[PDB]
């Protein structure tokens, strides 16, 4: 027998298992520096898009620019002699 | 040539298999037996089996005998 | 006696408690993690959680990357840069999961503790609590790879 | 409401409320999914810091000729690497930390109430468009000074005199991207009609 | 029957685990070949993945007829660290060496043997009734779908998990053989050539087959 | 209808992912939507043909443009039998020194695909004989499709 | 060919960037 | 041998064929 | 050899039509289920009643045609290729001799052509056909994937997802991250459609690689 | 007469199993069974495993109406007891499902006014043209 | 929600109503029948689509024909 139908919260076993009560266990010495470093980007579509538009541009940038390419047909690549078929 | 001749055979295959599908979507939806009573479309539906049965003979004839010869030759 | 029981009374709930579910150790450990606590800001978790996952992800790249031979330490930065991408990619994923599940208007859907007590729902549910976490993840995620590099060229 | 002469309709997002508004919002960015007037400062700070930009590269061709692209190259000042950058790092952030963190908290007028920097404030806020308007114009020339080096390479004024000497033969339309621009000019002539045919023909 | 959702779930994870690790490592080896970068493909010259334990086992048994097997003529069999044996100019049995390509295969044996356990166990535990079909027992051992409803029940019965198990049995064992047959031709069989002991395939396995390439 | 399959409310409300799968595959069927009158059914169709018809032209302008740019033409025009027609170059970030070289077969510098499409002769038997002609021609189909 | 630096600019943009954006935006539109 | 100048002209010309589709696909889906 | 093949070709055209001509005429109805006019066009079945209807619809009828379409075209494109190969290679005797019995098709046309293709990825080095050597494998793996959808039907997978949506749901650290759209084993018809896509995509890429890289390897 | 509320009837003895409620129950409806007992004995549980029913009126919580009638067909045809069940969902209100008329549907009662009937034989249905672009779910509606 | 509709042909055998695992079909009394009884489907909500109905109809061509509609939380029979 269980019931307490007045509460459907305890009938579902939905209880959060490993969630604790304890408040912040973290030091104020390092608190006040990060807590103000996170909200510089708080916003939905004007920031996530910065990651797509501005963030993914290093594929563009250092894919073309920096000469660290390894065996890339981009840059170093073909430098050796080209293969010719039997017929032509 | 090879890369072509095969292209236009396959791309011709799919198009016919779609010619019959929309042939079915026709009959399943926008065909009307009333206004078509006695037409040429209704005469075909009047004998379904004859068409179905004879294609079933020709496809079996070629089935046994064409395979039956390759196996005999093997 | 019998060691194994259904979770906390009712047998008809899906899971049932076992030594890796309800124990002295496992109850405490999984609860100590910067995950389940209800008493710390979500911004502070991302700067914790993401801070770790940058360091350990660098390793595979900075060790077994495409280019594992360089005389300038470039084999190490080639992994740092790419390991810094899964930092930048997952930020897109994290933030995306916020605009989907959580509506700014809808309240926190988290449930209430383990036993008898209803304690204030997970401060991270809605987009506000979530987005503060995402930027937090991005703050730490950059550090983890960074200190991984510093630990590569030093220490 | 001159409003860049598309014809009549501007989107509602730009009505002429904010200063300088000609109601041009092609990409629907002038909307407010987060804010808009944040763009105004972003325009303005760009604009402000831009309009003062030309002055450095402008006059240097006219005087001693270490022109801007070659300017930051040759000097004796920078002292053993980091001292060259490291000094310039702090002083901006420390005051920008104030105005950036402050004026998205202390109110949305970027250094307008001017509490950090007190001007003579004789003219003050009415003509403020004119500031914004005079810099936006210098913004566009600033792009040119790039291509002045890229396409030609001569100094901005050394390009001017060539246009003064031979007005017909110094155009972009001859050199390089001339073939490219003259197409972007054509496709910009029909541009107002396509935008207008939405309204009229719809 | 009561915790069954735990058993099946974990086994279902073990397969996906081996799916990418066991099999996928060939796809790496396949691809890194075709891109002209042999330095990468897991192999003997390249990245070493060797069956430590299995190799280490063969060490004991060739050291066995010393102390752990004091009364013997010699070790039990020659697949351990023994020496070659000939008859009629043929190799009776020589030893077998376990290299990287031997490593990668056993995990494919493991991959198939797990996946085919998933299917049969799931057939037993969900034979009675599953979470989606509570009556399933009353429909018999062998039945087609219940409905087209519920997105369709097609092939839910416990006769039908044996249907599926036979394609994984077939697959599992078939590769058990191709491992055998061409390991045994590579590293054992063939005529005794005196010098060279040339095998049937000339001893190409650990080099020959790493990727699905070969 | 709010959610993704805007055109059918039976899919529009589904808790599962079948809303997603059918939403893609039920799209182009215009006889089934919320309310599709006889008139507005012909509309989207006749608009769609402009889609297919424009997509084709760009696809052709690509073939022309690439052969005009990344491929050899003049060199082939001189020796149709003894040299291979080339298609777009092979850009992969993923190669070794060998596979780059081994694919540079052709007249060009980089790795390229010998083109088995066959389009390359139908230009010459119509006749062009400059990369300019191909580019000149590859612009129209870009324009015309517009 | 004279344009040679283009593929390095486009292919990453069209093989990754566009599939990154069209992965995000097409997702956010599945649920509204 | 194609002049580098022509190339960007074409790419910009095909850039317009990208917007006219976006303008179409909107108006068609907007219906 | 020319004679015997044209009957296979002729066979393939009939059994393809036989399927499609059936699906059209039985779209309206047949003796088993004469509701199909009003039951929709593409529907999974009428349920396991009165003999267990399956593939009873007219979409499932079309569905079966593709598998024959890919033969009767496969037979053609084969028979076209290897009559020409001999003619490009200067000999009419490879075909009309060995074309009669089915082993030459396997023993001569398939065995000789495969030697050049498989040497692309060869551990000794990359040939210029290494492009096609890989894809020819990509062609099978898709074809082989296609059987997982065609053979294994839904109810098995729907009980499997149940176990996973239970595990992800009650596992720690993944409690916090959940799905909006409840995952479900995809629909009956949806699989066959997905199944026949893999079957074809795999059926094409192998023969597209074999054909090109046989005539690119030899050059007729 | 027919409807009833939810008094306190205990739950049958069982030791827990992975079959049972899930995170539907939090946001979504779930069912409840109430029957009675005479002797105590064991019954198949449809969510898996076996459970001991008490000596008297009992109450269960299942996850599906489907699972629910599996257990009524169980006890009605085997131990020959009646059962009736409910629909409970988190907003707090409960509905009475199952013989809403007070009689099992298998047997006739009066007062039932049935829906979804057609007065035509099947062959007498409309063919899909005659509902075209006007629209209905199918030829059977019209 | 699935659609289920019933026809003149019913013998009133109840053999449908015994089949439905969700107890949709419910026997409504009637007149013209031999046994003077007709089924009916008050809940189209909970028809899962099993078509265990259509198997049970002793009638030559069915008295019930289930027409599958869209599929909800219930009509998918989800425990998730
Ligand atoms: C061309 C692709 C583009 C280029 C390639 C891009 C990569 C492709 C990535 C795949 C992207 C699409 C994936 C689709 C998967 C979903 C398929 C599905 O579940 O789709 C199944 C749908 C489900 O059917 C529809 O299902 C509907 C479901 O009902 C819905 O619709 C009803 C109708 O109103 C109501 O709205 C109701 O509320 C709602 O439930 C209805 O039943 C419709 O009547 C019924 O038609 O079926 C259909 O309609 C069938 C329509 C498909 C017919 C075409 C099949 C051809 C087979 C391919 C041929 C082989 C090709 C190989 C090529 C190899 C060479 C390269
Ligand atoms: C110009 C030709 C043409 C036109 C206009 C149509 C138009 C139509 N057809 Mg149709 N069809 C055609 C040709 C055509 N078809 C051909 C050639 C075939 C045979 C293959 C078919 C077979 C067919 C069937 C079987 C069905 C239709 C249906 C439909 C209708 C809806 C289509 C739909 O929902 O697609 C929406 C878009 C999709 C479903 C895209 C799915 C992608 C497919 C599966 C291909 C995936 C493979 C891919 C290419 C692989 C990529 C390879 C790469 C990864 C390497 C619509 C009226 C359906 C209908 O009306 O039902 C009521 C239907 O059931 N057609
Ligand atoms: C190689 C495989 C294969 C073969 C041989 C067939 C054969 C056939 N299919 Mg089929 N089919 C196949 C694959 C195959 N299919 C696949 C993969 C699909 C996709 C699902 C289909 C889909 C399909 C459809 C949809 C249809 C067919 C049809 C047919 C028949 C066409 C007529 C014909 O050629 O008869 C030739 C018959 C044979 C060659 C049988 C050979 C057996 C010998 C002659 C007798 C037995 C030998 C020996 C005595 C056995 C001893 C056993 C031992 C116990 C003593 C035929 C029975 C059509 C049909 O019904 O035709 C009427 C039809 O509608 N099939
Ligand atoms: C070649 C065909 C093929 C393949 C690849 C599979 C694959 C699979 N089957 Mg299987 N199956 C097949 C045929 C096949 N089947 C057939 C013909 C049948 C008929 C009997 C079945 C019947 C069957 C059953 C009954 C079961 C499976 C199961 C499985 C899964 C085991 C887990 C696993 O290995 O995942 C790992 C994935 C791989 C090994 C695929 C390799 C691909 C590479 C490594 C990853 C690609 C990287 C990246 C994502 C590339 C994409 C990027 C791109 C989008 C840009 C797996 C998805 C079992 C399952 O799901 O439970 C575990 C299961 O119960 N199948
Ligand atoms: C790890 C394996 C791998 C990977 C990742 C790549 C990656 C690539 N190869 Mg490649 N290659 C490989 C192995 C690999 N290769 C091997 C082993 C060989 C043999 C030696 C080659 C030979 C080779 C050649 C010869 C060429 C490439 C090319 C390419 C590039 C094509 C990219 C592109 O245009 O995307 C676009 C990709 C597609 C359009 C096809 C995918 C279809 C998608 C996935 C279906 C989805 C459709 C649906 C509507 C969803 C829409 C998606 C949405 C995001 C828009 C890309 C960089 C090409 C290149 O560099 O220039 C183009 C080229 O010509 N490769
Ligand atoms: C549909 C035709 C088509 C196809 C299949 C390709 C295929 C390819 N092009 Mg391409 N191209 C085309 C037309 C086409 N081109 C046209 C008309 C132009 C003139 C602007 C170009 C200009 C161009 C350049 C400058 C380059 C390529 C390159 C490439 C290769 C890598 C993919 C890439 O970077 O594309 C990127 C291409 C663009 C951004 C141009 C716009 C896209 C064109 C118009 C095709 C759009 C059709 C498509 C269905 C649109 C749907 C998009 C979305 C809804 C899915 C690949 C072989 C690269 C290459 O050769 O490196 C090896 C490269 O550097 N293309
Ligand atoms: C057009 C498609 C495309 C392109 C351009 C690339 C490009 C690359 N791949 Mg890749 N890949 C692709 C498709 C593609 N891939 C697909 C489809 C698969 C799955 C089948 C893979 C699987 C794969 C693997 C498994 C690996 C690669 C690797 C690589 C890198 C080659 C090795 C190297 O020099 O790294 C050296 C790289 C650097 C020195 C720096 C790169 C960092 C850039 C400049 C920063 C990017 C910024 C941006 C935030 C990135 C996120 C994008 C997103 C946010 C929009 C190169 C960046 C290797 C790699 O990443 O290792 C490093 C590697 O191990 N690929
Ligand atoms: C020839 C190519 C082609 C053309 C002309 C269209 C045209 C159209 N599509 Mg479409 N589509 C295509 C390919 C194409 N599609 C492919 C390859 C896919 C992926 C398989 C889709 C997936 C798709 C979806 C998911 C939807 C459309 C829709 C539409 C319509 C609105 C335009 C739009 O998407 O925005 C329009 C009829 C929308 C619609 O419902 O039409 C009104 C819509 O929701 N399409
Ligand atoms: C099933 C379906 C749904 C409902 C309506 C719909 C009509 C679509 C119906 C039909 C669908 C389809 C695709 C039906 C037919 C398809 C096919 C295979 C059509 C092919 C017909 C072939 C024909 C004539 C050939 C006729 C004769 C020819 C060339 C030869 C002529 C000649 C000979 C033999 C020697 C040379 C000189 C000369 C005199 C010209
Ligand atoms: C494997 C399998 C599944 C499980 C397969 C699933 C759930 C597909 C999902 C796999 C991942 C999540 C997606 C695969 C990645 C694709 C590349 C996605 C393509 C996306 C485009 C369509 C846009 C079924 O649901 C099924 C149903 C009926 C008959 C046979 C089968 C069957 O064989
Ligand atoms: S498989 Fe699909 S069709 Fe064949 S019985 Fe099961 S449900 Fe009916
Ligand atoms: S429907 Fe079929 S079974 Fe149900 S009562 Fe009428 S006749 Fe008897
Ligand atoms: S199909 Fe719908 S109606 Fe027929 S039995 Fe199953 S649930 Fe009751």
């Amino acid at each position: 027998r269980y019931f307490d139908l007045d509460d459907l919260e305890n009938t579902l076993g939905s209880w959060d298992m490993y969630g604790q009560e304890d408040q912040k266990r973290y030091p104020g010495l390092q608190n006040e520096f990060f807590e103000r470093a996170g909200e510089s980007l708080t916003r939905r579509e004007a920031i996530r898009s910065v990651l797509f538009l501005g963030g993914g541009g290093a594929l563009l940038a250092w894919g073309a620019k920096g000469a660290s390419d390894v065996t890339l047909p981009i840059t170093v690549g073909p430098q050796k002699g080209g293969e010719k078929g039997p017929k032509g | 040539q090879a890369s072509l001749y095969t292209h236009h055979q396959y791309i011709a295959g799919f198009m016919l298999c779609g010619a019959f599908a929309h042939g079915a979507i026709f009959f399943i939806r926008d065909y009307d037996p009333v206004a078509n009573k006695g037409n040429v479309l209704a005469r075909i539906l009047d004998h379904k089996e004859a068409i179905i049965s004879h294609l079933s003979w020709v496809s079996l004839f070629l089935g046994f005998h064409t395979l039956g010869l390759y196996v005999h030759n093997d | 006696k019998q060691v194994i029981q259904p979770i906390n009374g009712d047998p008809f709930i899906g899971m049932l408690e076992t030594p890796v579910t309800s124990a002295p150790i496992v109850a405490g450990f999984l609860s100590n993690l910067p995950a389940y606590r209800t008493g710390v800001s979500p911004l502070l978790r991302g700067v914790e959680i993401g801070l770790t996952h940058g360091f350990l992800v660098a390793g595979p790249f900075i060790k077994l990357g495409p280019l594992r031979d360089a005389a300038g330490g470039a084999a190490e930065t080639a992994g740092c840069l790419s390991g810094a991408l899964l930092v930048i990619i997952l930020t897109a994923c994290l933030t995306i999961y916020g605009q989907a599940t959580f509506e700014d208007d809808e309240p926190q859907i988290g449930v209430k503790t383990l036993s008898g007590r209803d304690i204030a729902r997970d401060p991270l549910q809605s987009a506000e609590g979530w987005n503060e976490f995402t930027s937090g993840w991005l703050v730490g995620g950059l550090s983890g790879v960074a200190w991984a590099y510093l630990c590569t060229q030093f220490l | 409401r001159p409003m860049w002469y598309p014809g009549a309709t501007a989107p509602k997002h730009l009505d002429g409320s904010m200063l300088g508004d000609y109601g041009y919002d092609p990409l629907d960015l002038g909307a407010n999914p987060d804010s808009l007037a944040w763009f105004r400062e972003a325009e303005l700070m760009n604009g402000r810091y831009a309009m003062l930009g030309v002055m450095g590269g402008a006059f240097v061709n006219a005087f001693g000729l270490p022109n801007w692209w070659e300017a930051g190259a040759k000097v004796d000042v920078p002292i053993s690497l980091g001292v060259l950058i490291a000094l310039e790092l702090a002083i901006f952030a420390v005051f920008e930390y104030k105005r950036y963190e402050g004026f998205k908290k202390t109110g949305e007028c970027g250094v307008l109430s001017f509490m950090p920097f007190d001007p003579l404030n004789m003219r003050s806020e009415e003509n403020k468009l004119k500031e914004l308007k005079n810099g936006r114009l210098a913004m566009v020339a600033s792009v040119g000074f790039i291509s002045q080096y890229l396409v030609t390479g001569k100094g901005p004024v050394d390009n001017l005199k060539d246009h003064i000497v031979d007005p017909l033969h110094n155009n972009i339309y001859t050199s390089s991207v001339g073939n490219e621009v003259t197409v972007a000019i054509v496709f910009a002539a029909m541009w107002p009609m396509f935008a207008e045919a939405k309204k009229a023909l719809g | 029957i009561r915790h069954r959702d735990a058993i099946i779930s974990h086994l279902n994870w073990v397969c996906i685990f081996l799916g990418f690790h066991s099999f996928g490592l060939y796809i790496h080896n396949d691809t890194m070949s075709a891109l002209g970068r042999p330095q990468d493909m897991f192999s003997d010259t390249t990245i070493q993945l060797q069956p430590i334990f299995a190799q280490w086992i063969q060490s004991i048994h060739y050291a066995a007829p010393q102390l752990t097997a004091p009364t013997a003529s010699a070790a039990t069999s020659l697949t351990w660290g023994g020496d070659i044996v000939s008859v009629g100019g043929k190799v009776a049995m020589m030893p077998i060496s376990l290299g990287t390509s031997d490593f990668m295969v056993h995990h494919i044996h493991a991959f198939t043997i797990h996946v085919t356990a998933l299917i049969l166990l799931k057939g037993v535990l969900y034979s009675r009734s599953s979470r989606l079909i509570p009556d399933k027992a009353n429909l018999g051992f062998r039945f087609p779908c219940d409905g087209p409803g519920r997105g369709g029940t097609c092939q839910v019965s416990a006769w039908d998990h044996v249907f599926l198990g036979l394609f994984w049995m077939y697959n599992s064992l078939s590769i058990v053989i191709f491992h055998f047959s061409w390991k045994m031709q590579s590293d054992v069989w063939g005529t005794v050539s005196e010098s060279g002991v040339s095998h049937i395939t000339g001893g190409n396995f650990a080099n020959s087959a790493n990727a699905i390439n070969g | 209808a709010t959610k993704f399959p805007k055109f059918s409310q039976g899919l529009a409300q589904d808790p599962t992912t079948r809303r997603i799968w059918f939403g893609v595959a039920t799209a182009h069927d215009f006889e089934s939507h919320d309310s599709i009158t006889e008139e507005t059914l012909y509309q989207k169709i006749f608009a769609s043909h402009f889609g297919q018809l424009s997509i084709i032209f760009l696809w052709t302008s690509g073939n022309l443009f690439h052969v005009a740019w990344q491929g050899n033409f003049e060199a082939w025009v001189q020796d149709p039998l003894h040299i291979r027609p080339i298609a777009h170059a092979i850009w992969d970030p993923h190669f070794g020194q060998s596979a780059v070289e081994a694919f540079t077969r052709g007249g060009a510098s980089g790795p390229v695909n010998i083109a088995t499409s066959g389009v390359y002769q139908w230009w010459y038997t119509i006749g062009m004989r400059t990369n300019q002609d191909l580019y000149q021609g590859s612009v129209f189909l870009s324009i015309a499709a517009g | 060919m004279n344009a040679a630096y283009l593929p390095s600019i486009f292919v990453p943009l069209v093989g990754l960037v566009f599939p990154a954006i069209a992965m995000a935006s097409a997702f956010l539109y599945i649920e509204k | 041998s194609i002049s580098e100048s022509q190339i960007f002209i074409a790419i910009f010309l095909a850039l317009i064929n990208g917007f006219l589709a976006l303008r179409l696909g909107s108006t068609l889906y907007n219906s | 050899g020319d004679f015997l093949v044209h009957h296979a070709i002729a066979l393939g055209l009939h059994t393809t039509t036989l399927i499609l001509v059936k699906g059209a005429l039985d779209a309206r109805g047949s003796k088993l289920m004469p509701d199909k006019k009003d039951f929709g066009y593409s529907f999974p079945c009428d349920g396991p009643g009165r003999g267990g209807t399956c593939d009873i619809s007219a979409w499932d009828a079309f569905y079966l045609s593709v598998f024959w379409m890919l033969n009767t075209i496969g037979w053609v494109t084969f028979y076209w290729h290897w009559k020409h190969l001999g003619i490009w290679q200067g000999n009419v005797n490879q075909f009309n001799e060995s074309s009669t019995y089915l082993m030459g098709w396997l023993r001569d046309y398939l065995w000789l052509n495969s030697s050049q293709l498989i040497n692309g990825y060869n551990p000794f080095g990359m040939n210029s056909l290494s492009v096609w050597a890989w894809m020819f494998l990509f062609g099978h793996l898709v074809y082989a994937t296609g059987f997982m959808f065609l053979i294994s039907w839904r109810g098995y997978w729907q009980e499997l997802i149940e176990t996973l949506a239970w595990a992800h749901e009650r596992t720690p650290l993944a409690n916090l991250v959940r799905w909006k759209d409840k995952p479900v084993a995809l629909s009956i018809v949806q699989a066959r459609l997905v199944g026949l896509a893999h079957f074809s995509v795999g059926y094409i890429f192998t023969y597209a690689a074999f054909l090109i890289a046989s005539t690119s390897g030899k050059f007729g | 007469t027919p409807p009833q509320l939810d008094p306190n009837t205990p739950s049958p003895i069982f030791g827990g199993s992975t079959g049972g409620l899930l995170r539907k129950a939090q946001v979504e409806e779930f069912y409840v069974i109430t029957w009675e007992a005479k002797k105590e004995q064991i019954f198949e549980m449809p969510t898996g495993g076996a459970a001991i029913m008490r000596k008297g009126p009992n109450l269960l919580k299942l996850a599906r109406k489907e699972q629910c009638l599996a257990l009524t067909t169980q006890l009605r045809t085997k131990f020959k007891t009646d059962a009736c069940f409910y629909r409970v969902f988190p907003s707090g209100e409960v509905q009475y499902l199952h013989p809403k008329d007070g009689v099992y549907p298998e047997k006739v009662n009066a007062g039932r006014e049935g829906a979804n009937q057609n007065m035509r034989s099947i062959g007498e249905n409309v063919n899909p043209i005659k509902v075209k672009f006007t629209g209905k779910i199918g030829p059977f509606d019209v | 929600s699935h659609n289920v509709k019933i026809y003149d042909t019913c013998i009133g055998c109840t053999q449908c109503v015994r089949a439905c695992p969700t107890d949709v079909l419910e026997m409504v009394p009637w007149d013209g029948c031999k046994a003077k009884q007709i089924a009916s489907a008050p809940r189209t909500e909970d028809c899962v689509g099993c078509k265990r109905c259509e198997t049970a109809c002793p009638t030559d061509f069915l008295s019930v024909r289930v027409y599958l509609g869209a599929e909800t939380t219930r009509s998918m029979g989800l425990a998730y």
